[PDB]
């Protein structure tokens, strides 16, 4: 039959936003209770989407202003771009719009991306909620990220949580779809 | 009656495509400084360590940090292979007849090689001239890369030739390498020529 496609899927996002558990949670299925790495290690895996198998390649990323040099290495060739940002901390949401995005448009122009709220568990908890109706900020809710999302012209916004694995699987099965997606050239040399 | 001064008509592109929040370039770090950051993580020595390999670096006086090499013409249509070989002299391309068919889809071999540091965000820009009038403005992102040894290989996106029932004349094409720093590789100037046949 067909050769088997590979997929190139590169995550974003602000340091401790859960990049890197989101990974081992979604390739081991066990969330990581002692240790977690700064960086989870470049891993492939088949993945199967209607009806065909796709080998794809996971990507963390050092989010540190340290590494804005380092990290764009990883972007050429990419297939599909997961920009993250935890829903309990505004300070991540809004870096999307600032650094990340424009970051991986800069990159990679036709590269497709979603947004991606982790820790979705958080939306509801004593004391995450607690800190944060404090200082005038509350849980980013499906409706406002799909704004900035459509806003920022994403393929689309999804959110789960590393820790109750609710939408994971979604998650990359939507990253996967999202990369099948043919271009668009809209770059009409004719005149 | 191929082409008149309706060439300004023709910059129905231009610039009013930037409309972004801007990028933001990166400090001028260096990668011996990126292998000093956090000697510590374990997990960071290895994240380094697949994106800027290990070892092999040559000259370093007379060689720059960036070389191109050449630029080639991808495509499965024309006969004859076509090349500019940027390295050595460049004024030969001043006086050139590279012909392109007319409609052919084709992608651009861009062939580089990164030496010493980081290379980052590197673009392609190239200007479309006809009659002294640009009438094109055209940015390929090749992206950031690491030194080493084997060349690099970068092709652009299909794109698809103009239709000469009008202009199929002969353009003067202004290009450039730089990037993120605002360094310039490299600069140079070659003429095109789109036609209705491959070599007629
Ligand atoms: N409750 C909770 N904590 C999480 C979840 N995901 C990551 N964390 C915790 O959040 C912190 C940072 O997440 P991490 O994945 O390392 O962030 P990264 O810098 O984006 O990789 C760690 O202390 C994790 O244990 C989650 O889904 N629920
Ligand atoms: C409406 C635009 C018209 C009428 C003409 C503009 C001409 C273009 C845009 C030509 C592009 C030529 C390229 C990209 C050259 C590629 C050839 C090599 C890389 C050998
Ligand atoms: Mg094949
Ligand atoms: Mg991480």
């Amino acid at each position: 039959g067909s050769h088997m496609q590979t997929i190139k899927c590169v995550v974003v996002g602000d340091g401790a936003v859960g990049k890197t558990c989101l990974l081992i949670s979604y390739t081991t299925n066990k969330f990581p209770s002692e240790y977690v790495p700064t960086v989870f290690d470049n891993y492939a895996v088949t993945v199967m989407i209607g009806g065909e198998p796709y080998t794809l390649g996971l990507f963390d990323t050092a989010g540190q202003e340290d590494y804005d040099r380092l990290r764009p290495l990883s972007y050429p060739q990419t297939d599909v771009f997961l920009v993250c940002f935890s829903v309990v901390s505004p300070s991540s949401f809004e870096n999307v719009k600032e650094k990340w995005v424009p970051e991986i448009t800069h990159h990679c122009p036709k590269t497709p991306f979603l947004l991606v709220g982790t820790q979705i568990d958080l939306r509801d908890d004593p004391s995450t909620i607690e800190k944060l109706a404090k200082n005038k900020q509350k849980p980013i809710t499906p409706e406002t990220a799909e704004k900035l999302a459509r806003d920022l012209k994403a393929v689309k916004y999804v959110e789960c949580s590393a820790l109750t694995q609710k939408g994971l699987k979604n998650v990359f099965d939507e990253a996967i779809l999202a990369a099948l997606e043919p271009p668009e050239p809209k770059k009409s040399r004719r005149c | 009656e191929p082409t008149a001064e309706q060439l300004a008509q023709i910059a129905a592109e231009n610039e009013e495509d930037e409309h972004s929040v801007n990028y933001k370039p990166p400090a001028q770090k260096s990668i011996q400084e990126i292998q000093e950051l956090d000697k510590d993580d374990e997990s960071l020595r290895k994240y380094k360590e697949a994106l800027l390999g290990r070892v092999a670096v040559s000259a370093d006086p007379n060689v720059p940090n960036v070389v191109v090499t050449r630029l080639t013409l991808v495509c499965s249509t024309a006969p004859g292979p076509l090349e500019l070989d940027l390295t050595g002299d460049l004024e030969s391309f001043k006086k050139q007849s590279f012909v392109l068919k007319e409609g052919v889809e084709y992608r651009i071999k861009i062939s580089f090689r990164v030496n010493r540091e980081i290379v980052s965000g590197m673009k392609y820009i190239q200007h479309t001239y006809r009659k002294g009038v640009k009438i094109d403005k055209t940015d390929y992102m090749v992206g950031s890369y690491g030194p080493r040894a084997e060349e690099y290989e970068f092709l652009t996106p299909m794109e698809e030739a103009p239709k000469g029932m009008l202009a199929r004349g002969s353009y003067n094409i202004k290009s450039r390498f730089t990037d993120d720093d605002r360094t310039d590789h490299l600069s140079w100037e070659w003429n095109l020529t789109i036609k209705k046949e491959w070599k007629d």
